[PDB]
RNA sequence: UGCGAAAGCAGUUGAAGACAAGUGGCUUGUCGUUCGUUAAAAUGGCCUCGUCAAACGGUGGUACAGCGUGUUUAAUUGACAUGGGUUGA
């Protein structure tokens, strides 16, 4: 003997646009957070190490918000001019911020009160100022001077390096993620210029052209790079220095970029593209940098991030807006006598010899439906269907399990004008879907055939019978027009 | 086994290129090239030269001298390289290697020592095979092949001069004893029917086939198994089949004995010394579709007939599944004999020829299922009453009732008789779509307007009616639409193919509300009869009467 | 782009002149893909149907060229052929059940 | 070089007579009961409970020992009655059975250890009666025998003896019984009850036969209630009956579903009312205070009658047609059971299970196929109703004599299977009703079951009203070639008397599994391809040349394609490509063959063989038109395309067999069929009749039913063979018994099926101590 | 689970589809 | 029942004998009866083996639904003495 077999849920053919297991995940960042900031979000940083914080550039003030509660723990207000950008070191142990007067500060993280140094960059407004993301004493700030510095954090007074040569407003730097000697720099002019920094680096060693002043620049693996600018992004293999993806599928300029890897998610990889029209949008590196999932918000977006690969706990889209404030979508995740007495309970069979097992699993709970049709109860499995909170495949499938399995005759032997009523007040519901109308038919059909009496002698069912032909006239003039638009694109072959 | 049929050094390139093919010339001096330019100089000339190859650098040329040996040639900039001598006799047919694959000090006399791509370098002494009249190089671990007329076979691999393998071949005077395609084995070719592919790595014989006719020049392409053939005193080079992920289509090999068929692409006209016109201009062996049209080498068709399962007791068979018979007695002596039996002079009578068809295969007259017979036959017999005799009332009504007819039908509206042109139209299995559009649109406004439509509905698909019901005017589909609107349901999906297959914009309005009009009463009168089909206690006080 | 909110707020503008000439004014390498979106929405909200199904009969009278040179139409636009399919697939049942 | 030979096992065959209820069980257990004697119709099986392995098979035609006794093309009407565990020849000294006949040899074989060469066979003195049953006591033996008015049978009963001349059983006749309707024997054998049909209507009368300890009669109507006379006549039939031990109680089980325990001193009833249908089978446990009962519900109930309280067992994958206690405690319940979905054939599992936990301990089974209509003698049981899947209580002589009726006058004696071969592991794929056997015929029994449908298949037992609906019908299923997916294709059928009930689903669904796992996933299904309504006639799997043996092509009675392909990305099996025409006509007589290639597709329609190639799915062309011929009218419609390899293929035909080569593009060779294949198989089955191989060859065969000096119910079959173009007729074989199917299994054999389910295969000091511990110490 | 007892029917999380679906050329 | 396609297209439904009831016959009805024809109901329904809670992975339509996490492409842990007694309507 077996065991009794469920009672399988009736699914249909499936309709165009499912549920995607990309946006299924990415649809479950939720409980939005708005932050009203005093001016444009400009960039916004995450914590490397434990990465569950992050800064947010706001002007003249770096605010640096936890990653459990949302608000702010620690803020950086001394600034003198608009704070452009601020990016944690690969330690998470000091933070770097770029300021408009040329003054890069770095403070450590944590501790707003102790300025660590003050290099003091070109005259124009420095725009990117991050780290090494392998080495850890050298930071790379590239200002509106059209060159770009690195800077050793013990000799802050001369630059180590000056990476020159770009001819436009260069905002914004890269590191290349295997090759720590390998920086990749972005300009208002097009043309990712690259640098070997052993060499004299005065000139790059290639040139990517982009064609659209570039906003960002980032790198995916040690080979490809992505940069954004205009209204694309292109992807660049950097061992053959040559494009080999575009997509295009915004409306205004891509302001910006960022990347996950190895984080818990169906995608092993995404890169999220964030584009000054309102659309943030999510790309998967692994299909040909196709788009899985966006967001929309209200107003124009000018940059975003995500939680680092290895959060751990509460996970973070954020994006800060052009309109001048910040959004959040989160991911969330007896006696010792008696201990004595009842000792063994949590033993599992190590040391011994045979270990038995026919515990049977404990499978799901029966619905009352099913477990009327299994009591062989059909009319009273009918009345389990036609109760308010039922999901609608559910009265479906109970319907097609009395349709298959016996008769809806049985199922309507004893029932008169108050008992037919949740039958057909769903049923005008039902009509109107293509999957239960079938169903529907063959019960209405069921039903008058041997309730016509009932019909002469209560009034408030022809009413229902009335409201159900003109449903069946409703459907039967949409099911004649799709006919029409079937023959009128077949006459298109 | 062939392919498609027409067109009555370095080995790698093509066009674009100025002489990567400098070969030499019968009865000339020594050697030539030619472009579609590179220079001519010498590689030691004048001596009795049968082929000639290079270095795969066109730089590095050569003249392949019946000396011994060979030197290097200067064909682009002026500076020759050095050589050194190893014997003096015939090295008519030298092979320059590449970069280390496959080079011996072989001349012509058994002498093939070992040696590398270098005027200097050296190895062992490997003249161990004995006098061989067909020495060929492969690439299977680049090897020596040498087939001797001492017969045998032996295999040398010039990678570390180690002979792999070696065995008797029998093998007598050749025509072309070409490497393989993929270079697993040898087709040798017998005289004049005969092409042997031989395993050439163990020297023995894997499939003798013979070939299709008269072919002297073969050598295999680059194919899978696929080899081309010109004929010997003939500028056909046809092909056969016995390079798998993009294969060649031009410039595969330079081996024939033609007008001067040197390098021998696709369109071979260029040539190197001769200037000849061109050819054929298809790919090499695809996998299997490509053998439908080659479908040669195999002529034999004979009569074939209906056998039967031999008759071992079969006296004992056990509840015969017919009606009342249990086989026809076959009498194809007499189906032949029946032709001599009709083709008399009975030039408009069914005396001596529908008696003599009905007398030959005695049926209901209409019917088929007492088969025996011959699609050969039957057409033979339909020519000798489509010569000087449709009058006959039973040979030709029997045999529009047989599934082989072959083509001859297309007069079926040419001639125009009622009860033999409607039994044409229903049962005639197979008919002319052109000609069967052309009756429909012809019409003569009757019942057998609907059994045109009835088989050119249930015999042809539905885009093919279309592509070829396009082919037609305009009066036609308009008197067409007007005799539907005056005075089914196949007529309707005909009436749908037709406002299908007329095009997008070209129409007129007054047709098209005419037609708007009538289909829409038509679809009121559906759906009224659709519904038709789908169509088919006590009081508290009575008063009553009872019997008093 | 993919923008379903304003799409939604182009396409809740149901007057047939307006309708009319802003498919006549759209481009028609885009087109096919306004059918998709179109075919995709009438098979999941089925309400739908009544309203959208005038965008869809004015896209292919206007693009009649377009979609007809396109090589694959049913392979394009296999979302409003199933959707229309198993629309108008159960037309007897409903017909016998109105009967 | 090939040769014929029957190489796997049948069905179990247990006592095919009526007037028996109760034991028609012959299957035994030991007395050291490790191990279980049952009889198939080809051999003796003795399985092993502990480790429900087949120990040893005595095979009864592997030697003329006794297939001497029945080897015949006719008559298999020999049957095997009963087997007991003794030595009747020598007393008191076992390890060795003793089997009895029912024409009266007795057969006394060792099944420990290798089978003797001279079994101790004899055969009894007997007039023309034929050997109801055995029966065994202390000591002395009883037999049972049949007779010759209404139709009845008659019964006589003999005692044993042998001692005097070793060749003989002498016979002693104790009594008769002149008319019996139905018949039973108590579990120790010590007594027997049945009925008489002696008037105003039917009697009953049990005996003692080992002693006249007891012997009564009385007419049943003082059994039978007063409500019952102005009822239904299932209300008075009786279909079951049975006796304890000790002749005090007598369970009838009526035909309406009640049971009732008549108490045999003073004929005062009890009614037990729980079978909704019929009751098919009842025993008593050996105190005689359990009854076991069975029916057309899957469950076996088994009432404590002090109590009347049920404990039942629900989903017996068949009927309980018998069900008896059967160890000296009684820890094991021994069921047949007759799994009725198919209605074309009688296949009964044999089924023990131990008490404790009512778990089924050894499961026995044969192969079971769904022929394409009813086989010899087959009657569906009886019921309340005459149902789809059963018969009323008045229509089983009609229903025989109908069914005998139309094996001898009709036209349409096709009962040919499909039967498929997992190319992995070698083993067959019976698809039953809505469901699959995995059979394995190296060792003739059964990998798994596994229903492949949403039906009612499992969940209930259906009953009087509701066995006229059916589960949805398995009609196709094939392995892709490399053994990975199995495609299959099924109708789910309606229900009657509604809207939708005149329009079919057409279901095509696609497994997975592992090559560990025993049973398949659900990976896709696809409901209605080609469109709603219209049927799959063919589908075929793809070679390793188009998505790496993953793609399959399916075919309308339109005449259009569909090629399904599982492409990894979209991680299922999805729909490539397409050609549909749009007919007026529609047939059923499609085939389908593959290029191995990968480059052309050979569509046989009716009439009408198109050449498609694949790149663009079309019609075959060369703009050359080097006599493209793509397409092949012949004299009738086609059902077997079979392409031997790529120079030519094989058509049939149902007048013809043509073979056309491409290589040389015309006929080559043509055979008649029409004689022997006329209007016999329905239009679709050659293909499953006919097959070929990889490289040696095609195999043809041809069904001839027998005469007398009209056609009988005998058949036989003539398979042949040839190679290489229809050159040669290597092989002319003939079979005894009607073939179904034949197909090639990957390595150079071709199997065929029996209409009696044999599948066949055509191929190419310190020594004496340790002897008496052994003996002293076991 | 039992050796005779037969596997029950089910689909799980298998792709439902029509044949109509042309979604591939 | 036969031919069919899943639509449909042609064919129907006799005789003997026995028994039961009702009023030796007559009427009606049955048949664990035969020959010929291709031919709704006896109050009578499906076992225990462990539940509950919280996750996670795919699948459909994210609160809704469903399958699975014992090995699987993938994905699970934890509570409870799984008793007896008294009220508990």
């Amino acid at each position: 003997s077996t065991a009794r077999p469920r009672i399988i849920t009736s699914k249909a053919p499936l309709l165009p646009q499912q549920t995607t297991p990309e946006q299924r995940y990415w649809r479950q960042y939720t409980s939005a957070q708005l932050v009203k900031e005093h001016n444009s979000v400009t960039h916004i940083s995450f914590n490397p190490q434990h990465p569950h914080d992050f800064a947010v550039t706001s002007s003249t003030r770096v605010q640096i918000f936890s990653s459990r509660t949302r608000q702010v723990i620690k803020t950086f207000s001394r600034f003198k001019d608009v704070v452009y950008s601020a990016s944690f070191r690969s330690d998470g142990k000091l933070l770097c911020a770029g300021d408009a007067t040329g003054l890069v500060s770095v403070y450590d993280s944590y501790n707003p009160r102790t300025i660590l140094l003050s290099i003091n960059a070109s005259t124009h407004p420095t725009h990117v100022t991050k780290f090494h993301t392998q080495d850890n004493k050298i930071l790379a700030t590239a200002s509106d001077d059209r060159v770009t510095r690195l800077w050793d954090i013990s000799n802050a007074y001369e630059p180590q390096l000056e990476l020159t040569g770009a001819t436009d407003y260069v905002r914004t730097l890269s590191f290349i993620p295997a090759a720590p000697h390998l920086v990749a720099t972005g300009s208002y002019d097009g043309l990712i210029r690259l640098y070997d920094t052993r060499s004299s680096g005065s000139t790059p060693i290639y040139s990517l052209n982009h064609d659209q002043p570039v906003e960002n620049v980032i790198a995916v693996s040690p080979t490809q790079i992505v940069s954004c600018g205009g209204n694309n992004f292109k992807v660049w293999d950097l061992t053959s220095n040559k494009k080999l993806y575009e997509r295009g599928n915004f409306n205004k300029a891509v302001t910006c970029l960022d990347y996950v890897e190895n984080f818990d998610s169906p995608m092993q990889s995404a890169l999220i593209a964030s584009s000054l029209d309102g659309h943030v949008k999510v790309f998967d590196p692994l299909d040909n940098f196709q788009v899985k999932f966006g967001w929309k918000f209200s107003g124009p977006v000018l940059s975003c991030a995500v939680s680092p690969s290895t959060a751990q706990g509460n996970r973070h889209l954020v994006a800060g807006l052009s309109s001048g404030l910040l959004a959040i979508r989160t991911k969330k995740k007896k006696s010792n006598n008696f201990q004595r007495m009842m000792r063994g309970s949590e033993y599992q069979g190590d040391q011994e010899h045979i270990i038995h097992n026919d515990k049977v699993r404990s499978q799901r709970r029966m619905r009352a439906f099913e477990r009327n049709i299994n009591q062989f109860k059909w009319s009273e499995a009918l009345d389990n269907a036609f109760v308010p909170g039922m999901a609608k495949e559910l009265t479906l499938t109970v319907l097609q399990e009395l349709r298959k399995r016996g008769k809806v005759r049985v199922a309507l032997y004893g029932r008169d004008e108050s008992t037919l009523e949740p039958l057909l007040n769903w049923c005008l519901k039902g009509i109107e879907d293509v999957r239960s109308a079938s169903i529907v038919a063959d019960w209405v059909a069921v039903v008058l055939e041997l309730y016509g009496n009932t019909l002469e002698s209560s009034p408030v069912l022809q009413e229902l019978m009335i409201d159900l032909k003109t449903k069946v006239r409703h459907e039967i003039h949409k099911s004649k027009e799709a006919q029409r638009i079937e023959g009128m694109l077949q006459l298109l072959t | 086994d062939y392919v498609q049929v027409a067109d009555g050094l370095m080995v790698n390139k093509g066009n674009y290129t100025l002489n990567v093919i400098t070969k030499a010339l019968e009865d000339t001096t020594d050697t030539s090239n030619d472009h579609l330019d590179n220079k001519a100089y010498t590689g030691s000339d004048e001596f009795l030269s049968q082929y000639k190859i290079k270095a795969k650098a066109k730089v590095m040329s050569i003249k392949i001298d019946t000396k011994n040996s060979l030197v290097i040639a200067i064909l682009q900039n002026g500076l020759i390289e050095i050589f050194d001598f190893k014997l003096t006799l015939l090295h008519s047919f030298d092979i320059s290697y590449d970069n280390l694959k496959y080079a011996k000090w072989f001349t012509e006399n058994g002498t093939e020592y070992v040696f590398v791509l270098c005027p200097l370098q050296d190895d062992k002494v490997c003249y161990k095979l004995l006098e061989l009249t067909d020495c060929g190089s492969g690439e299977s671990s680049p090897i020596k092949e040498l087939s001797s007329t001492i017969i045998e076979g032996f295999s040398f691999e010039n990678s570390k001069l180690c002979y792999q393998f070696g065995k008797l071949y029998k093998l007598n005077q050749g025509k072309i004893y070409i490497y393989s395609l993929p270079h697993c084995q040898l087709q040798q070719v017998i005289e004049f029917p005969m092409v042997d592919k031989l395993s050439p790595g163990d020297d023995l014989i894997s499939f003798q086939p013979v070939s299709v006719n008269r072919v002297l020049l073969t050598v295999n392409n680059v194919i899978y198994l696929l080899d081309l053939l010109h004929c010997s005193t003939l500028s056909q080079r046809e092909l056969t089949h016995v390079v798998i992920n993009s294969e060649k289509s031009h410039n595969s090999k330079t081996i024939a004995i033609g007008i001067s068929t040197k390098n021998g692409p696709n369109p071979t006209s260029s040539l190197e010394i001769i200037n000849i016109d061109v050819g054929t201009n298809t790919l090499k062996d695809s996998l299997g579709k490509s053998f439908q049209v080659g479908n040669n080498d195999s002529s034999v068709i004979l009569k074939p007939l209906f056998d039967d399962k031999d008759i071992n007791d079969k006296r004992v068979k056990c509840n015969d599944v017919s009606g009342d018979s249990s086989v026809p007695v076959l009498h194809c002596n007499e189906v032949i004999e029946k032709l001599s039996a009709l083709q008399d002079n009975d030039i408009t009578s069914f005396d001596d020829i529908f008696f003599k068809e009905l007398k030959i295969k005695e049926e209901h007259y209409t019917e088929k299922d007492r088969y025996i017979s011959d699609p050969g036959f039957l057409n033979k017999v339909l020519d000798l009453i489509f010569g000087k005799f449709p009058k006959t009332l039973t040979f030709l009504l029997t045999h529009p009732l047989f599934p082989l007819s072959r083509t001859r039908n297309l007069l079926s509206l040419l001639r125009d008789q009622p009860r033999l042109f409607k039994q044409a139209i229903v049962t005639c299995p197979n008919l002319p779509l052109n000609e069967l559009l052309e009756e429909l649109f012809s019409i003569r406004n009757r019942e057998l307007l609907l059994d045109i439509s009835f088989r050119i509905l249930q015999d042809f698909t539905r885009d093919s009616i279309k592509q070829e019901m396009k082919k037609l005017s305009k009066l036609d589909v308009q008197n067409f639409i007007e005799f539907i609107t005056s005075g089914s349901t196949q007529l309707f999906q005909l009436l749908s193919l037709v406002l299908d297959s007329i095009g997008l914009f070209s129409l007129e309005g007054a047709l098209l509300e005419n037609l708007t009009l009538y289909i829409d009463k038509q679809v009121e009168i559906a759906e009224r009869n659709t519904e038709l089909w789908n169509l088919i206690a006590l009081p508290t006080y009575t008063m009553e009467y009872l019997d008093i | 782009s993919n923008d379903h909110s304003l799409l939604e707020t182009v396409l809740n503008n149901r007057d047939e002149r307006v309708i009319r000439d802003t498919i006549f004014r759209l481009k028609p390498a885009l087109a096919v893909i306004l059918l998709e979106r179109l075919a995709e929405r009438i098979a999941r909200q089925t309400h739908r149907q009544g309203p959208l199904n005038v965008w869809v009969k004015w896209c292919l009278i206007i693009h009649g060229g377009y979609l007809v040179s396109i090589p694959n139409l049913m392979s394009t636009l296999s979302s409003l052929h199933s959707t229309l399919k198993r629309r108008s697939d159960l037309l007897p049942r409903l017909l016998a059940l109105d009967a | 070089q090939y040769k014929l030979s029957v190489v796997s096992g049948g069905k179990p065959a247990l006592n095919n007579l009526s007037s028996v209820t109760g034991n028609k069980n012959i299957a035994r257990l030991s007395q050291d009961q490790r191990n279980y004697i049952i009889p198939f119709n080809n051999q003796i099986k003795v399985y092993s409970v502990e480790t429900r392995q087949c120990v040893k098979t005595l095979k009864f035609a592997n030697n003329s020992l006794l297939s001497g006794i029945f080897l015949q093309e006719e008559e298999n009407n020999e049957s095997i009655v009963k087997i007991l565990l003794g030595d009747i020849t020598v007393p008191q000294q076992a390890h060795l059975i003793t089997v009895f006949t029912n024409n009266g040899h007795v057969i006394v074989l060792n099944y420990k250890g290798k089978l003797v060469e001279s079994p101790k066979h004899f055969k009894i003195s007997l007039a023309d009666e034929k050997l109801a049953n055995v029966f065994h006591s202390e000591g002395n033996y009883r037999i049972l025998t049949t007779f010759k008015h209404n139709s009845l049978q008659s019964y006589r009963l003999y005692a044993l003896t042998f001692d005097d001349a070793k060749k003989q059983f002498e016979v002693a006749h104790q009594a008769e019984w002149h008319n019996v309707i139905l018949s039973n024997i108590s579990s120790n054998g010590k007594l027997l009850a049945h009925m008489c049909k002696d008037v105003e209507h039917k009697s009953i009368s049990v005996v003692s036969l080992f002693d006249d300890s007891v012997n009564l009669s009385f007419p049943l109507g003082s059994i039978l209630s007063s409500q019952t006379q102005s009822l239904s006549y299932n209300t008075r039939y009786v279909s079951s009956m049975a006796i304890d031990n000790m002749g005090q109680q007598l369970a009838v089980g009526f035909a309406s579903g009640v049971i009732s325990i008549v108490s045999l001193a003073d004929l005062q009833i009890r009614l037990l009312k729980w079978h909704i249908d019929s009751v098919l089978s009842l025993s008593f446990s050996h105190d005689g205070s359990y009854l076991l009962s069975g029916g057309w519900e899957k469950v076996m109930s088994l009432w404590q009658l002090e109590t009347n309280s049920q404990q039942f067992l629900p989903r017996l994958n068949g009927i309980i047609i018998d069900c008896q206690v059967l160890g000296p405690q009684g820890n094991y319940y021994s069921l047949i059971l007759q799994m009725t979905e198919n209605n074309s054939n009688s296949d009964y599992q044999f089924l023990l299970l131990n008490a404790s936990d009512l778990t089924s301990k050894l499961s026995i089974n044969g192969p079971l196929p769904v022929f394409n209509s009813t086989i010899k003698h087959i009657q569906q049981p009886i019921s309340a109703m005459n149902t789809k899947n059963s018969n009323s209580i008045t229509s089983l002589n009609h229903s025989k004599k109908k069914q005998s009726r139309k094996l001898i006058k009709s036209r349409r004696q096709d009962f040919t299977t499909n039967v498929e071969i997992n190319p992995i592991n070698k083993n067959l794929y019976f698809p039953h009703i809505s469901a699959v056997q995995i059979f394995d015929f190296y060792k003739n029994e059964q990998v798994n079951y596994q229903y492949l449908t949403s039906g009612v298949n499992n969940s209930m037992g259906k009953v009087r009203f509701e066995l006229n609906l059916q589960d949805p019908i398995i009609t196709d299923l094939k392995f892709t070639k490399d053994g990975q997916w199995m495609i299959t294709y099924e109708i789910e059928y309606p229900p009657n008397d509604l809207l939708s009930s005149k329009d079919l689903t057409h279901i095509l669904k696609f497994w997975t599994k592992n090559d560990n796992e025993t049973n398949w996933n659900l990976k896709t299904k696809v409901i209605n391809p080609h469109g709603i309504s219209v049927p799959i006639t063919k589908i075929l799997p793809s070679p390793r040349s188009v998505n790496n043996s993953q793609g399959c092509l399916t075919a309308d009675n339109n005449g259009g394609l569909k090629f399904w392909s599982f492409d990894s990305h979209e991680s299922n099996w999805c729909l490539k490509k397409i050609s549909l025409p749009n007919f007026n006509h529609f047939s059923n007589s499609v085939s389908l063959a593959w290029s191995q290639d990968g480059s052309l597709i050979f569509h046989g329609f009716d009439d009408k063989l198109q050449i498609l190639d694949f790149d663009t799915f079309k019609k075959f062309e060369s703009l050359e038109n080097t006599k493209t011929v793509s397409e092949f009218t012949l004299d009738s419609e086609i059902q077997t395309v079979k392409l031997i390899n790529d120079t030519n293929l094989i058509v049939a035909t149902r007048t013809t067999l043509n073979a056309i080569n491409l290589l040389r593009g015309q006929v080559i060779n043509s055979f008649d069929l029409y004689p022997f294949v006329n209007g016999v198989y329905k239009n679709g089955h050659m293909d499953r009749l006919i097959t070929c191989d990889e490289r040696t060859g095609n195999i043809a065969l041809v069904i001839n039913q027998q005469l007398t000096d009209v056609p009988t119910i005998n058949y036989k079959s003539r398979i042949i063979i040839f190679d290489s173009d229809l050159s040669t007729k290597l092989g002319n074989f003939t079979h005894h018994e009607y073939i179904s199917w034949i197909g090639w299994n990957y390595d150079t054999d071709f199997i065929f099926l029996d209409i009696e389910s044999t599948l066949g295969v055509v191929g190419t000091n310190s020594d004496i101590f340790a002897e008496q511990l052994h003996k002293l110490s076991s | 689970k039992d050796l005779a007892s037969a596997t029950n029917y089910v689909e799980g999380n298998a792709r439902v589809t029509s044949g109509d679906n042309f979604k591939h050329v």
